Order: C-alpha cells, then structure tokens, then sequence
RNA sequence: ACUAUGUUUGU
RNA sequence: CUUGAGUCUCGUAGAGGGGGGUAGAAUUCCAGGUGUAGCGGUGAAAUGCGUAGAGAUCUGGAGGAAUACCGGUGGCGAAGGCGGCCCCCUGGACGAAGACUGACGCUCAGGUGCGAAAGCGUGGGGAGCAAACAGGAUUAGAUACCCUGGUAGUCCACGCCGUAAACGAUGUCGACUUGGAGGUUGUGCCCUUGAGGCGUGGCUUCCGGAGCUAACGCGUUAAGUCGACCGCCUGGGGAGUACGGCCGCAAGGUUAAAACUCAAAUGAAUUGACGGGGGCCCGCACAAGCGGUGGAGCAUGUGGUUUAAUUCGAUGCAACGCGA
C-alpha cells in the first residue's frame, strides 16, 4: 500500500493499483458500506463455498470441437 | 506445504518474530493458510502468536500506525 | 506564502465527490479543491474526470508555495483515486510515495442498513 | 444495422471541378431528385464564392468546410437508467457529412433572394467563422465539452 | 430511479 | 459372566460456559492549528450542515460498542448459540493401553431445567445503528421503498418472558447393509528416509450403488433393513381462534373446541406461457438519415348526430380511398 516509487511514475501507479488490489481495500470498503445481517453473511459464505466447490474434472466430454 | 509441520515445531512461539514476519502481509494482515500452505493446527497457533506479538508491539497491527 | 518544498496530497475520494487537499508534511493545509467545486454538479461530480480537474485546480492555487515533491495519501473508494494522482503528476509534481489511507475498522461501529 | 455491414456506395464526381467531395455536397443539397437544379445552385454559389474570396472554388469550399467540420459529438447512451450525452470523436467521413449538412440547413434558413446567394453567403460567413453553421458546430463542441466527464 | 389496474359466466 | 453401560491412569483439539483485565483499528463528540467555499446526499434533487469557518487535514482528549486479517460446506456446544488477546474458575468430547464394577441400560407421559431476537421491570450506560417520530423527496395518492435527522431499543447487572422458517422443516437409543473424493482431530506399525506408505478411531462435506420414495430426493451422518420408547396427524376454512384452567407485571404464552361453510384445499413433477430473470441471435426495432402525418383547404372513409330512409357489413395491430 505504501508504495515508494522508482523512476517511472506510470509503473509506480500500476504498482500502487496492484498493491491495493491484493490488499483488497476497495472490496473491504464496499462490504462495510452497509450492515449485513449474520443470516446474510452466513448465507453468502455458504453460497460462495458451494460455487467454490467447482469440480475441475467435469471437462471429460467430447463436445465435437 | 507447511514449514511448521516440516520442522516439527510443535509450538509456534510469538517471540520468534523472524519467522512470524513471513506469515503477515506488507500491511501486517495475517496471510491465509491456503496461501502459505500451513496446516490448520499450526495456522491457529500462528494466528495466536501473531496476535500476541501485535499486543507486545513486536509486530504491527497495521502499516499505518 | 512561505515556501514549502515537500507537501502531502490528501485525496478524499468518495462515491459522490472527490476532495483534494495539499498539506505540508505536518498536516497544515495549504490549498484544496473538490470535484463539486470545479463545476461538475450532480452526476458529473462523481466522475474520474471531475476529480482530475479538482487535482489541477488544487495544484494551482498552491503553486505559490512552490511545492515540488508530493506524498500522496488517497482515502476511500470512488472514481477519483487514480485520476487525481495522474493529474497531480501531470501538474509538474514529483510524487514521492503513494499511500492508501482508507479507514478500515476492525469490526467497530455498526454500518447503516442496506438500501432497498 | 445488426449484422449486415455496408460497402459504401460510390459517387461519381462533379463535372465542372471533378471533385468527389463536391459531388457529395450537391447530393446533400439536392431536393426531390432534382440534381440538375442542385448542380446549378452550388455551381453558381461556388463561383461567387471564388470571386468574392480570391481563391479557387475548391479552395474556398475547403476553407468553409474546415471552419464547420466538427471533431467531437455527443450521443445519448445508456447504463442502467442513466441517459447521459457521451462525447465521441467524429470519424473523418462523418465530419465532412456533418459540415455539408450544417452548411446546407443554415443556407436554407438565412433568407435571401436565391438559394445560390443563400449558399454563397453562408459559405463565405463560414470562411470567416460567422455563419450559423459555424454557430451550430460551436454548440456541438460546447455540448461535447460539458459532458467530457463521460467516455 | 419509481406507474397501477384488467367485470361475470360457457362450450 | 462380560460384550452394553460406567469408573480410574496418560494425552489431545476446541469461538464450550462464567468472572476479571487489557490492546489496536474505526466511528462520534470535545478543544485547538492550518485552510477555504462549499460539504453532504440522490436516479435527479431537496431537507440538512457551512463565511458564526463547514467539509478536508493535523494534534490532544473523552466515551461507548464491536473485535478487520486469521476465517476455512473449519471448530466447540443438548439446543438456543459461541470467534481480538491475557489471567482465574469450570463443563463436555475424543484417542492409546490396560485395570476396575458387573446390566448398574434405553426411552420417557406428568415434572424440572436451559432456551435467538423482540419485548417487560429495576438500576446504570449510550459511540454507531435505529422501530416510533419529524422533515425532504417520489407519487394519482406514498401513513412506504430513497434522503436528512432521530427516541425506545440495541450495551451492562439482576429479574421476567418462553416464543422463532427455535430447520436437517428429518425425536432419542441400538444393530446391520457396496463405494469414491475431501476436511478436522487423535493414534499403531513401516522405508519416518522429509509434510510419506499401510492401518485404526471420533467428528464432519460432497457425490453416488442397492434399497426406499408420489416424485423431488435420501443413500453407513438413510428418508435402506430392523428393534425399544416417546411426541404428533386424521380434508380446507372457522382456528391454534373462543370459552375455561394454568402461567405471566404486561405483552401474551400454553392447553384447546363448537356451530357454520366448501368440494375441495394440498405435495412433487410435466408441457406450455409469462418475468420490470439470465445468455445468444435477429428485424426501418432502435441508432444514423431523408421525407411526411398531426395545423390549412379540399377528396374520401369512418364514427356520432340528424333524418322518412340516411341500406347492410368491416372496429386494436389484423376496421376507418375497407366489401364498393
Ligand atoms: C449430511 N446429511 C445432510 C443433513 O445434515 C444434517 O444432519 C446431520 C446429522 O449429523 C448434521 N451433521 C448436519 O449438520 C445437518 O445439516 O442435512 C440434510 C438437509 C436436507 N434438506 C437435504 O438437503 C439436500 C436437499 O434436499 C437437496 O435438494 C440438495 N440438492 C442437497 C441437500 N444436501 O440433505 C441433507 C443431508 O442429508
Ligand atoms: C500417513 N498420512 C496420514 C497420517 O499422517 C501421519 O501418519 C503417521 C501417524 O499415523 C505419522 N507417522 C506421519 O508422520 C503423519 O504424516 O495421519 C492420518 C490420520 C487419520 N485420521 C487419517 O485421516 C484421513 C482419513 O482418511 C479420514 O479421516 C479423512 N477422510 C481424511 C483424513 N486425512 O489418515 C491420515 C494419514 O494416514
Ligand atoms: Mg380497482
Ligand atoms: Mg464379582
Ligand atoms: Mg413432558
Ligand atoms: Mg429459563
Ligand atoms: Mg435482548
Ligand atoms: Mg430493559
Ligand atoms: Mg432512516
Ligand atoms: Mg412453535
Ligand atoms: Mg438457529
Ligand atoms: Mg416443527
Ligand atoms: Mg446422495
Ligand atoms: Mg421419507
Ligand atoms: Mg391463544
Ligand atoms: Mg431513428
Ligand atoms: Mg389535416
Ligand atoms: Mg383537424
Ligand atoms: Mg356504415
Ligand atoms: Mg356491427
């Protein structure tokens, strides 16, 4: 986040824009803009885990490509 | 893979700041075990040690103190 | 109008407006501009272009202090958190370091309710 | 349209001056298929433009077009329920099309004795940037400058 | 951004 | 008698509970410095705040609440629930090897206890949020959604209440019946060569076999095959209502009908249709243009009004220079 910049400004702005993205500060802020009921938080986490349960072995199909 | 289970540390010491640093991000956030490869048992020990080190001011809570 | 060579650029970027404030490195403000102050009322206030114009309008009116090096402390979400920095560098400032100073609680106060 | 991409219709150039660009301007000014009537109008108007300016017909016409050619235009676009005017750079072929159309509508409006006089007068005022067509291009540039916050 | 409604009864 | 059940020895994991203390971030407020005309908010606005100095920024201080990351279809708990860190008190579970007791077990009407949130009482506390309420909007109206505020409450202690889609909509206990892929937590052996291999437990997630099921689906954590005991159902409404009893400060809870009325009410799945659902692709559908209509006069056709008759028919697109 605290990005000291090397000679080129543009590559520094990329480094800062990347450093923030890995820190997830924008995602942090968007989530804390409003209160989420613990029902919603648990429901969202469970739904994310279900979709995160993506079987990568389902690519065993011809499809005639 | 998990370094702690590799060396059989068997108790993660909060006073070992050197190895504690490579488990916190640049902002001081604790890195998830799914990134460092640490086992669940040691990740819980790791989090407790980091929080203890934060309290003793051996590690920063954030990068913006 | 005392000369300051090292300034800090505080970009208060929000979803509705962008506020740019140039301070010295002790916190004392020297000049400021906002997207809503540079024209751009309503929907145009919350665009990255308006924030860039605010950075220019803030780079000028602080030029008299003769700042050449700027720390950047950007805070908050919003379209004007990179356009302001780019405009600041385009205005002839040597950016020294860029910091995201967005206030992140540690599960503190309860946020307002979700809008329906 | 949605799928079918158009190959441009070819325009035969004007007889007197052999200009592709001028032939298009005759088409813009043509009414009711009377291309002969339109051809005389712009041929008459061009030669009074030549005499009252000092350059040739093509050079005088080019000067007027340059002062009326737009560079950026707005288009009402949508994201959600937005409806903002979005400034977009005009492609070079549309720049000439817009300039010719703006000159012709301005010439029709400015009441004189003849259309050739109307066209010659508006073409001259465009050369010195006083025409209503120049006014409209200023409005377009002004309107696209206000909404430069969108891209 | 944000409109509401659609008379009763058959083959 | 030892297999069920229980006790002891060693160890393990855990947001399990109760009581104290403490840390950092952030919000708000208070005081001050710099500084200046906006800030804030929305779809757009306005209410609101601001030259009485806002917002922004910096310093100091107060206070309350909650504990970012870790964090995980991870863990613990009978359930409700429980996550910053530290200490004190304390419950349960599990594993290895033995020893011990010797059906001491299972279930459980009444009974008793615990039991989210809201709510209630007493006393504190009160940052943020926020029923009520007020204002601004929106709208035909808007007792709403949105905005600006804002009281109770949310917090603490004690005492009530005793209800939730308190849900796995799946009572408890026990036995048996193919597999696969994980997670968590022990433990035995072996090449531990290093997080490994082969077993063996506990708890967990997904898929799936037989079987079952109306189907969906469940499928060794069964909704399969059985046994024990308990609870409950008997069409939809009326009605979880009335009355009565009990409980409660109250709110109300609990137990719990009848008359009357209907021929249904329901579940799952199927085809279609529809969606201010999603994806993809088209069309003078938009877009880009050109020329019109709606205004005038007339022609013509329709309504209507009039008439003795103004013949009949055509009426959204797909009737109205239509049958003609
Ligand atoms: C591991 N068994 C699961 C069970 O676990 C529950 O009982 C366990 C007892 O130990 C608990 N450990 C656990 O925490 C608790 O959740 O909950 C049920 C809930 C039921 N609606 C159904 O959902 C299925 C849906 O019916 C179906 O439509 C969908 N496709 C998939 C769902 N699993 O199947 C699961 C499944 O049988
Ligand atoms: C050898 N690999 C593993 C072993 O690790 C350890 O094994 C030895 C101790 O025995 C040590 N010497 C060795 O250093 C150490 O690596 O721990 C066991 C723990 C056991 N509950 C089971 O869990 C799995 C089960 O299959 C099941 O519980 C679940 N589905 C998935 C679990 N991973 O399988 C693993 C697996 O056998
Ligand atoms: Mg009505
Ligand atoms: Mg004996
Ligand atoms: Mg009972
Ligand atoms: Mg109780
Ligand atoms: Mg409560
Ligand atoms: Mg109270
Ligand atoms: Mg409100
Ligand atoms: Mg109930
Ligand atoms: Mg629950
Ligand atoms: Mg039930
Ligand atoms: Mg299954
Ligand atoms: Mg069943
Ligand atoms: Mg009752
Ligand atoms: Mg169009
Ligand atoms: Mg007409
Ligand atoms: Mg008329
Ligand atoms: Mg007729
Ligand atoms: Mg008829």
């Amino acid at each position: 986040i605290k990005v000291r910049e090397n000679e080129p400004f543009d590559v520094a702005l990329r480094r800062f824009k990347r450093s923030c993205e890995k820190a997830g500060v924008l995602a942090e802020v968007r989530r804390r803009e409003f209160y989420e009921k613990p029902t919603t938080e648990r429901k969202r986490a469970k739904a994310s885990a279900v979709k995160r349960h993506a079987k990568k072995l389902a690519r065993e199909n011809a499809r005639r490509t | 893979f998990c370094r702690f289970t590799a060396e059989g540390v068997q108790e993660i010491d909060y006073k070992d700041i050197a190895t504690l640093k490579n488990y916190i991000t640049e902002s001081g956030k604790i890195v998830p075990s799914r990134i460092t490869g640490t086992r669940a048992k040691y990740q819980r020990q790791l989090a407790r040690a980091i929080k203890r080190a934060r309290y003793l001011s051996l590690l920063p809570y954030t990068d913006r103190h | 109008r005392k000369q300051v060579s090292d300034g800090v650029a505080h970009i208060h970027a929000s979803f509705n407006n962008t506020i740019v404030t140039i301070t010295d490195r002790q916190g004392n403000a020297l000049g400021w501009a906002t997207a809503g102050g540079s024209g751009f009322r309503g929907s145009r206030k919350s665009t990255p272009f308006a924030a860039q114009v605010a950075a220019e309008r803030c780079a000028d009116a602080v030029k008299e202090y003769g700042i050449k090096n700027l720390e950047v402390m950007v805070k908050g979400p919003g379209p004007g958190r990179e356009s302001t920095i780019r405009a600041l560098n385009a205005a002839g400032f040597r950016i020294t370091n860029i910091t995201d100073v967005t206030p992140i609680p540690h599960n503190g106060c309860r946020p307002p309710k979700k809008r329906r | 349209p949605r799928r079918r991409v158009i190959g441009q219709r070819k325009i035969l150039p004007d007889p007197k001056f052999g200009s592709e660009l001028l032939a298009k301007f005759v088409n813009i000014l043509m009414v009711d298929g009377k291309k002969s009537t339109a051809e005389s109008i712009v041929y008459s108007a061009l030669e009074t433009l030549a005499q009252r300016s000092g350059k040739s017909e093509l050079e005088a016409f080019e000067v007027a077009l340059e002062n009326v050619r737009p560079t950026v235009e707005v288009k009402s676009r949508r994201v959600g329920g937005s409806t903002y005017q979005v400034p977009v750079e005009v492609r070079p072929v549309r720049r000439n099309a817009l300039a010719m159309r703006w000159i012709v509508e301005a010439a029709r409006k400015r009441g004189d004795k003849s259309m050739a006089l109307r066209l010659a007068n508006e073409l001259s005022d465009a050369a010195e940037n006083k025409g209503t067509a120049v006014k409209k291009r200023e409005d377009v540039h002004r309107m696209a400058e206000a909404n430069k916050a969108f891209a």
